[PDB]
RNA sequence: UGGCGGUAGCGU
DNA sequence: GGAAGATCGAAAAAAGCACGCTACCGCCCGCGTGGT
DNA sequence: ACCACGCGGGCGGTAGCGTGCTTTTTTCGATCTTCC
């Protein structure tokens, strides 16, 4: 489909073909004048070597570079056939199927919190706001502050203090999920409970950075947030820091 | 993102995921060399049917 | 004790990217100053370190990814299998230093048949009792060194594993419960400590350590002319 | 010593106890130099253009009547200096116009003598020129070339370890690398032969190339194999033997001479026994008849009776063949000398497994195996071997590739030719069989003397002859084609390829990379930097182990520190401080020639190759006067080690401490302290430093310092000599000393500081003037200090009060504690420079352009937009903001009347024109301070534009104006003066105007000639500026290049000043890192008996566990120098007359033990002491080189000099409680640097934003706003937990199901938490590329 | 498509597979295919037609 | 506001 | 007692080479045409 | 002279371009070795 090979505008006037574009139009046109020298009556040598180019067009389009020289495009590099974006680590099934990128997340430097408690983590009012943006805006139409969602959406842009006040309200017990770039084991994702705090580092508990394998050396850490009531309980009961 | 076309060869071309990943699958089910597969897709020798 | 020691005490020898010794070691201290030559002789050791880690963290990453597919779809799906067969565990010791006693090898699991007290043919533990630290030391106790275990490579749980031929949860006092996905967290801890590893590439008579009585296993032997005996296996 | 200008402000005082005998060099001559090599005119043709030229031209045509010939190049003057460039955008390039002949001969006259001649100049693209600070300015961009660690061109022998066999036999091989051309392989097997290999093929015998090089069997017997003779005598047919030749081998029959039994059959031979049978000069000696069966034959012989060969060349002999040869009458034969011990038959059994038999057949085998698939015919296989390897078009080795070639065969001519000859390849083979055998050793590929260092010039004059090559054929091809009468040069060539590789080259090459900006410590480090990476070079992924290692070749070429950490260990290095390259390109190294136990002061410069066979002593060796070394035994390096050696049997010393580290990681004080990974990393990280608000002078520094800040191009260095005439913070005017004037000019020098010019890495480089009005100034001398300068010294941080004791868990793990003040004087403070851009094109249905209306937009944002439409200058911005207002027709136009009469209608034309304008980027504040407008020629200027131009051209004519203005008040004193000499009218001149001067006359004679001749003077120099300015004005009003399609473009710069705040990233110069983690009120920090807060407090448990100490010893060196600093200031406070003052800084420089420096106040004119201690109030820097710095004697001297205790550790207070301390505290002064990664750099967070087009995922990246990615562990990390419903969320709802996205969405709101599954798009994707492979995938329902 | 006579040990391959304006031999498997002769003779004739193939 | 390639860097 | 199954090493083809993140650059057919 | 597109495909050449991994799997000259 037309879709799964999209022809992105480039903003000047021109349009980005995609190699599958390309490789569908070699294929078209080979046969199209396979099929014209057929009409022809040619020789058996040239028909030969049309049927032959035809074949390694197909050969191109269904998995270039298998079988003689890798067709190459105006970048002098090997184009992505339709096999050639299925496997290997850029493929479908390691790039968007066992992992992708997910809403609801934020990412930022650690920094240590002392008189932070065992199942608490420090997190900035601003990834508290944005985060959590449908529960406030939830929060303030239940609340009649706001009459339909354009109007919640200047309030929170506008950051007035019922904003602030429902903020503190709707994540008063909602954990977040606290992971970090090279998740050996199970550990390297943990749940927690969300602290307000200014600035705009996370603060960790020091006791959780030797199970987090955590630097202060300005490592990075990402946070999600579970929105849903069996992701709450499951975040709470399983993968809270003071279950493990 | 789910209507798909459909292009009608003028001469039938085989399928290299069949042909050319060890073991090949033409090759395996008609008991002939791999070469002899090659030369014959490729239009090198003549085959008798 | 190492750093310390370097940085009050003399560094020691250094190795040459090779591996060999260098003759002259280093006999200046940390708070004291190096001149150029030991410096530039000293930074082979930091250098091959930060090779190594840097070539080593991708295949321990791709070594954890093969161990986390292989076991990626077994789960406890069962209660017990009912199996009498189990592997036999002893305690390991490597030449006159013991490895591994059998009390941190066999904590946490179930026996696969009834331990019974050495030489008195009284049963000691029951056929499927879990072993913990109560356990344990009643079996240490009574000096026992070999038990049948039920292993996870003799559950006869087909498409999974049952929960009594694994074992203790290894992270909570009970015992493993039931849809854990016990394949996913062994490739994880198995894979974790990769990084730790390293990469690099790098007698006439046996003698008594101890007082005990000896004892021989498949041996058959002969007296010399002298009446010591020389071994004929 | 006569101190500098500069200098005397502020002398650093140095701790070095050895005296520097070689000043550090120029930083940057690695490629200034190299650069001139590619442009200078060059005599003889071997470097440059010319070089290239001569290769490529002349050219002769299939008919010889037509030639073309080259003469000269010249490269043209660039259109637009360095900073107009940057400017605008374009490329700084200069045209190359090069004279060609065409020449046509006479085709009727059989010589070809010349008939017709045509010389012109032709101009063939634009080659970049580089600048002075060492880089390139490509399409506007700083770009920087990095050098090449390559494989030498020659010959060289290696040898695996016997694991491709696995049983312990090693495989040799010869590799002939040539500059250009077919790499050539000679290797080994199991079975003892030989293969040539070529551009790794096939392998073929090696006897193959041999026989198509005219090499007969025979021939080749008796070159690589000695031979022995046979000769019938009376009996047993006696044969010439060496006893030598009988060592290893057991005695078949008994050995007997004149009738004595040296030792009979079956037993083995002695070394006793060959010295009695050399001792008894044996040259004769009986043969059993089975013996010489043994051995085979060499020569081919034959009968002429038989008239059939007997024998033939290399088979193994036996006894009817020895029958038969007997009777045929032959009496003398020839016999291969085989021993398995030292002689090898490894080219007879190479020889019997190659299938050729003549030259032909071995030809025709090799033009197979090199072109497979082609008919074999004599006379293509003939051309194609010899241009294989014996044609200098085809192959080429470099001079140094015959020098190495040369040298690894032990022949002594340097000098040869540049293509292979038969002798080579013999030679070559010889020496392969020799390695084999046990002669000699292999040779190193990761010794330094077979690695070469390939230069920004080599590279740009190989793309140059590449291009020329394909200008070249392309000639040819037009000469042959066209009409020799009327073709003329400037059409008959062709620039485009050659000016599209070199654009290539300079652009999207790997080495040309992004030149950092961070500081001019970075900017040294990347163009001192060698990269393995690059083309015919060594892979990230397949490097291994062995080139990562740091050979011990490496000492005083590439330091073994500065090395990047990660992907990129050991194949990125940086050049030493006195390292330099060869001509031949190999690195070399400074020594001090010692002979007769002294140490000479004349150095000679050792390369790698050299250097091993010399023994050299360490750096750090006492030396006694006259040179004798103090002690018996000494430290030196002989032969790839470190051993004691004996006095005087060392031949060469290290020049300095320094030579092993590099720039970079001499920076660091106290590095022999420090370990060397910390050392490493803190090398590294001192190039991510940022420049602050105001630069602070290191209080312990190195004393490189001033030679980085020089040697960069940041700060403005004095030309020449003289005095500051206009000093402002805008520009500086110097008028030049008379013994420095050039002639025929005003004698006055402009220098304009660049300001707040945004840099690579979105930072401010500011110059700041640093002379005073009146203040004489001499050459070499720093006029304004760069960013991150101060007072020509470089300066990457602030000096800030350090304490190290744990404080409540804030300091935690290298956390950093930070107090208030810091915030309040703004110590860390930092402005970064972005820019937007706005474009402005030709669209379909119809041209957009910049107005000030906008539809549907209050008068509020619109308000901060001028009337043409582009924003104030100076004007506050945030997010959302109208910066430029653009609007791009659409639907319906070229409708005007409706346009004026519904301007404000309730129709409002909303359709006909669509809002484009660019806005401020969300979460991005500033103050734009730069607006720059750049259009095509053709479309009229807006008044923006108008007023940029107008003031360039006010700035331009202001400058022309001051010359102007020198100029002609010179003049005018000269008439003045010849008017005197005249009539001297001196009381109405003093009431006359100077042009009423020029309009006065005098009688008729030499003074009335000279007065006309100066005022044609005056008018031709009034014309003259006039021109001059005109000129600069064309120059200015020029029109820009655009794009195809764009008309006009508006770049705004906005500047934010970003202040510190917790975690901002923090560090120290020994590697030590962190992150602030609170900003401590200023009454919560602990306080000294004084009550001075300390500013930073770090964890000491940092200290033991990475072994860096010398940060400690810093620590103290910076409370010594603050303390005498403090001393200063209170002595200055109390108005103190100026001899204390000198007094006592006398004393504090004269401390030390044997220091090298020497200070002496007495002749400071008692003026200059009160500026020194002005500038040494806040502190007294100290300068500590790296491996030669100060002691802990004289540390703790400093410091008792002072009111300071000796051991460095004070009593503090907590802030909080006000109580005690236990024990004391270490606390100082140290160095602290701001790294360039910012904790409002990393904000990032999305809830729900776009998602891609074709998998229906969200974006990624903070640019992109897009979120966080759940990798594969992350999933794996969920399943371990056993979290089923959190992963199905994390996979469905959160990325792919664009109905459960929405139905999610639409429930939160509502307040139900209620998930729907859906399925994934990403799957049904997959689904329909299965399908489309020819695959049926479905969902089965049942 | 171009039909050439030419002895290859006069001319090679290689200089004609290197003539500016051909883009590469018609070659089956590593040797270049032969036209048989008859092949040329029936088409150097009569293989022109007057019918139309472009509609 | 879409990707590909190259380069450099951060965290392990 | 010269051929057919075994194999044996040697050569050749194929697949994989940790994850997140940040910034910059360049590029997003390509040249040979046809009407004006 | 620029502006726009329209059929093709490695490039420019009257040839040749590449050139520092490891492990697994497949095939084949060539023996070999066992014997039909
Ligand atoms: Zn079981």
């Amino acid at each position: 489909p037309p879709d799964l090979r999209p022809l992105v505008p480039l903003d000047g006037g021109r349009f980005a073909t995609s190699d599958l574009n390309d490789l569908y139009r070699r294929v078209i046109n080979r046969n199209n004048r396979l099929k014209r020298l057929l009409d022809l009556a040619a020789p058996d040598i040239i028909v030969r070597n049309e049927k032959r180019m035809l074949q390694e067009a197909v050969d191109a389009l269904l998995d270039n570079g298998r079988r003689g020289r890798a067709i190459t495009g105006s970048n002098k590099r090997p184009l992505k056939s339709l096999a050639d974006m299925i496997k290997g680590k850029q493929g479908r099934f390691r790039q968007n199927l066992l992992g992708k990128r997910v809403d609801y997340s934020g990412r930022s430097v650690i920094t240590v919190g002392p008189y932070l408690r065992l199942h608490q983590c420090g997190l900035p009012k601003k990834m508290a706001l944005e985060l959590f943006k449908p529960f406030i805006y939830g929060k303030l139409e239940l609340r009649g502050l706001a009459t339909t969602i354009k109007a919640a959406k200047k309030m929170v842009e506008r950051e007035e203090a019922v904003v602030w006040d429902i903020l503190d309200e709707v994540i008063r017990e909602h954990p977040v999920l606290l992971n970090r770039a090279p998740t050996l084991h199970r550990l390297g994702i943990q749940a927690f409970e969300p602290v307000l705090i200014e600035g705009k580092a996370i603060q960790l508990h020091p006791l959780v950075c030797a199970a987090y394998n955590a630097d202060f050396d300005g490592d990075q850490m990402a946070v999600h947030v579970p929105l849903t009531l069996e992701a709450q309980l499951e975040a709470r009961a399983l993968m809270m820091s003071t279950n493990n | 993102r789910e209507r798909m076309g459909h292009i009608e060869l003028a001469s039938p071309t085989a399928h290299i995921w069949f042909l050319k990943s060890l073991p090949s699958r033409i090759g395996l089910l008609l008991d002939m060399p791999l070469r002899d597969i090659e030369r014959v897709l490729y239009f090198e020798s003549y085959v008798v049917i | 004790a190492a750093q310390i020691r370097q940085l009050a005490g003399m560094r020691g020898l250094m190795a040459k990217p090779d591996g060999s010794i260098i003759e002259t070691p280093i006999t200046a201290n940390f708070r004291e100053g190096l001149n150029v030559l030991q410096y530039f002789i000293s930074t082979h050791g930091a250098r091959k370190g930060l090779a190594d880690t840097a070539l080593k963290t991708a295949n321990s990453g791709y070594l954890t990814r093969r161990l986390v597919d292989v076991a990626q779809d077994l789960v406890v799906t069962e209660d017990d299998c009912g199996t009498h067969e189990g592997i036999m565990m002893t305690p390991v010791i490597e030449g006159g230093d013991v490895k591994e006693p059998l009390r941190d090898r066999v904590l946490g699991r179930v026996t696969a048949e009834d331990v019974l007290k050495p030489g008195t043919a009284d049963i000691l533990v029951p056929r499927n009792t879990l072993l913990h630290e109560q356990w344990c030391d009643l079996l240490e106790e009574n000096s026992v060194d070999a038990v049948k275990v039920r292993s996870v490579v003799s559950c006869d749980t087909d498409f999974g594993v049952c929960a009594h031929c694994y074992g203790r949860d290894l992270a909570r006092g009970h015992i493993i419960n039931k849809g854990e996905a016990i394949g996913v967290i062994a490739a994880q801890s198995i894979g974790e400590p990769g990084t730790q590893l390293t990469m690099r590439t790098f007698e006439s008579s046996i003698q008594v350590k101890n007082k005990g009585s000896i004892k021989l296993s498949n041996v058959k032997s002969v007296v010399n002319s002298s009446g010591k005996l020389v071994i004929t296996s | 010593m006569v101190y500098s200008y500069t200098e005397k402000k502020r002398i650093r005082k140095d701790f070095g106890k050895r005296p520097q005998v070689l000043d550090v060099p120029y930083l940057l001559s690695i490629q200034l130099d190299s650069f001139q090599k590619f442009i200078e005119q060059d005599p003889e043709g071997q470097y440059g253009l010319e070089a290239a030229f001569r290769s490529v031209f002349p050219i002769q045509s299939y008919s010889g009547n037509s030639e073309l010939q080259y003469v000269s190049y010249r490269l043209g003057e660039p259109v637009f200096d360095v900073q107009e460039c940057q400017i605008r955008g374009v490329t700084y390039s200069a045209p190359l116009r090069v004279k060609l002949r065409l020449v046509i001969y006479e085709r009727e006259a059989p010589e070809g003598t010349v008939k017709d001649i045509k010389e012109q100049e032709v101009y063939m693209g634009e080659i970049p020129l580089m600048t002075d600070n060492g880089t390139f300015v490509i399409n506007g961009t700083e770009r920087v070339i990095v050098s090449q660690l390559h494989r030498s061109p020659g010959v060289f022998f290696d040898s695996d370890k016997g694991k491709t066999h696995s049983s312990g036999k090693v495989l040799y091989n010869a590799r002939i690398i040539p500059y250009r051309g077919s790499w050539l392989d000679f290797e080994f097997d199991p079975k003892d032969n030989l293969f040539v290999r070529i551009d790794r093929r096939r392998k073929l015998p090696a006897t193959i190339i041999l026989r198509a090089l005219n090499y007969t069997t025979e021939q080749i017997l008796d070159l690589f194999f000695e031979k022995v003779i046979f000769e019938i005598r009376d009996n047993k047919l006696q044969m010439e033997l060496v006893p030598e030749r009988l060592r290893g081998e057991t005695a078949s029959f008994d050995i007997e001479a004149n009738g004595k039994v040296y030792v009979e059959k079956g037993r083995r031979i002695t070394a006793r026994h060959i010295r009695q049978l050399e001792k008894d000069d044996v040259k004769l000696i009986e043969v059993p008849v089975e013996y010489i069966a043994g051995k085979v034959v060499a020569k081919d012989y034959i009968d002429e009776s038989t008239g059939e060969l007997i024998c033939a060349a290399n088979m193994e002999l036996s006894l009817d063949l020895l029958a038969k040869l007997s009777q045929s009458g032959h009496k003398r034969i020839e016999t291969l000398f085989t021993n398995d011990l030292d002689h090898g038959p490894y080219i007879s059994e190479t020889l019997r497994v190659d299938p050729t038999n003549d030259r032909l057949s071995a030809l025709v085998e090799i033009y197979r195996m090199m072109r497979p698939g082609e008919p074999p015919t004599r006379e293509a296989a003939e051309s194609l071997f010899e241009n294989l390897f014996f044609s200098e078009d085809r192959y080429d080795l470099s001079a140094v590739g015959r020098m190495k070639f040369n040298r690894s065969l032990l022949r002594e001519e340097i000098e040869g030719s540049g293509i292979l000859s038969k002798d080579d390849i013999i030679d070559v083979m010889k020496k392969l069989i020799d390695i084999r055998n046990g002669k000699g050793e292999v040779d190193d590929i990761d010794h330094l003397g077979n690695r070469r260092i390939r230069s920004v010039g080599e590279m740009a004059e190989n793309q140059f002859r590449v291009g020329l090559v394909r200008v070249e054929r392309a000639v040819k091809e037009r000469l042959s084609l066209g009409d020799l009468d009327t073709l003329m040069p400037q059409d008959m060539i062709n620039a485009k390829p050659i000016s599209a590789a070199v654009k290539e080259f300079f652009g999207s090459s790997q080495l040309s990379q992004f030149m950092d900006q961070n500081n001019p410590l970075s900017e040294i480090t990347h163009k001192r930097r060698i990269s393995a990476l690059g083309p015919g070079g060594l892979t990230r992924e397949r490097a291994g182990f062995e080139v990562r290692d740091v050979h011990p070749t490496h000492y005083g070429r590439v330091c073994p520190i500065e090395t990047p950490e990660g992907p990129n260990i050991g194949l990125i290095n940086s050049l030493s401080v006195y390292a330099q390259t060869n001509e031949y390109g190999f690195l070399e190294t400074p020594y001090r020639k010692v002979t007769d136990g002294v140490v000479t002061d004349e150095i000679h410069y050792l390369s790698a190759i050299e250097e091993g066979n010399y023994v050299i002593a360490q750096a750090n060796s006492n030396l006694d006067e006259e040179g004798h070394f103090v002690e018996d035994l000494v430290t030196c390096r002989s032969k790839g080690e470190s051993s004691l050696f004996s006095r005087d049997q060392v031949d060469y010393m290290d020049v300095s401490t320094q030579q092993v580290v590099s720039v970079g990681a001499s920076l660091i004080p106290f590095l022999e302290h420090d370990d060397a990974n910390r050392a490493l990393m803190g090398a590294n990280m001192q190039r991510q430093a940022v420049p602050t608000l105001r630069a602070d002078k290191p209080l312990v520094g190195t004393g490189m310092e001033r030679a980085v800040a020089v040697d960069s191009g940041v700060t403005a260095v004095a030309k020449r000599g003289g005095v500051v005439q206009y000093v402002d913070a805008s520009r500086i005017v110097i008028k030049v000393n008379e013994d420095e004037m050039y002639p025929g000019e005003a004698g006055i020098d402009i220098y304009n500081l660049t300001k707040y010019t945004r840099s690579n890495q979105n930072t401010c480089i500011n110059q700041m003037p640093c002379v005073s009005l009146g203040e004489p100034v001499e050459r070499g001398d720093v006029l304004a200090d760069g960013p991150s300068t101060d007072l020509g010294e470089l300066a990457l941080g602030q000096n800030m009060r350090v304490a190290f004791m744990p404080w409540n868990g804030y300091n935690f793990e290298d956390s950093i504690l930070v107090s208030e003040r810091v915030v309040q004087e703004d110590r860390f403070t930092t402005i970064h420079i972005q820019e937007l851009a706005c474009v402005s094109r030709d669209t379909k249905l119809g041209p957009e352009e910049i107005t000030a209306d906008i539809p549907n937009v209050g008068e509020a944002a619109l308000s901060k937009l001028d009337e043409s439409g582009i924003v104030y200058i100076g004007a506050e911005v945030t997010g959302g903001d109208i910066l430029v207002g653009k609007v791009t027709p659409k639907g319906e136009t070229q409708l005007t009347p409706e346009e004026k009469l519904l301007r404000a209608i309730f129709g409002e034309k909303a359709s006909d024109v669509k809002d484009s304008s660019l806005r401020v980027p969300n979460g991005v504040s500033g103050t734009v301070i730069d607006v720059q407008v750049f259009t095509r020629d053709g479309v009229e200027k807006d008044k923006r534009a108008l007023e940029i131009e107008e003031m360039q051209l006010k700035q331009a004519k202001k400058d022309l104006s001051e010359e102007l203005q020198i100029l002609e008040a010179g003049l005018f004193s000269r008439i003045r003066a010849v008017l005197v000499a005249g009539g001297v009218e001196a009381e109405k001149l003093d009431k006359l105007p100077r042009d009423r001067w020029l309009e006065l006359g005098l009688t008729d004679e030499e003074k009335q000639n000279q007065l006309e001749q100066l005022a044609e003077q005056y008018d031709e120099l009034k014309h003259e500026f006039e021109k001059k300015l005109e000129a600069k004005r064309r120059k200015i009003t020029q029109g820009d290049d655009l794009a195809p399609g764009v008309l006009k473009i508006v770049k705004v710069y906005l500047a934010v000043k970003r202040r510190i705040q917790p975690g901002d990233k923090m560090a120290g110069r020994h590697g030590n890192k962190g992150v602030i983690s609170k900003i401590n009120p200023i009454e919560d920090m602990p306080y000294d008996e004084n009550g001075t807060p300390v500013d930073i407090v770090l964890n000491p448990l940092g200290v033991p566990s990475r072994m860096n100490i010398g940060q400690i010893l810093e620590t103290h060196l910076g409370m010594a120098a603050k303390g005498i600093g403090d001393k200063i200031n209170a002595m200055l406070k109390q108005q103190q007359e100026v001899a204390k003052l000198r007094e006592f800084i006398q004393r504090a420089y004269d401390l030390g033990a044997d220091v090298r420096q020497k200070v002496d106040l007495s002749t400071f004119s008692d003026e200059e002491v009160m500026r020194l201690a002005e500038n040494l109030r806040k502190g007294m820097p100290i300068a500590t080189p790296v491996f030669d710095g100060a002691k802990e004697a004289e540390i703790k001297e400093l410091l008792k000099l002072g009111d300071l205790p000796t051991s460095g550790q004070i009593r503090l207070y907590d802030g909080r409680t006000g109580e005690q301390f236990e024990r004391p505290v270490t606390v100082g002064y140290m160095y602290m640097l701001k790294l360039n990664h910012l904790v409002d750099d990393k904000m990032h967070a999305r809830s729900t934003g776009s998602y891609s087009l074709v998998t229906q995922q969200p974006l990624g990246g903070k640019a992109q706003f897009g979120g966080q990615r759940f990798g594969e562990m992350e999933v794996w990390a969920l399943e371990a937990y056993g979290a089923a419903y959190t992963l199905q969320e994390m996979l469905t709802v959160k990325s792919d199901d664009v109905n459960g996205r929405t139905k999610m969405y639409k429930n939160i709101v509502d307040g139900n938490h209620q998930m729907e599954p859906g399925m994934p798009e990403s799957f049904n994707v997959l689904l329909k590329e299965i399908r489309s492979l020819g695959i049926n995938i479905e969902l089965e329902d049942e | 498509y171009l039909f050439v006579e030419f002895d290859p040990e006069v001319i090679h391959t290689t200089t004609i597979n290197a003539t500016r304006g051909v883009s590469h031999f018609v070659r089956f498997g590593a040797s270049p295919a032969i036209v048989p002769s008859a092949v040329i003779h029936q088409l150097s004739v009569y293989k022109p037609k007057d019918i139309v193939d472009p509609a």
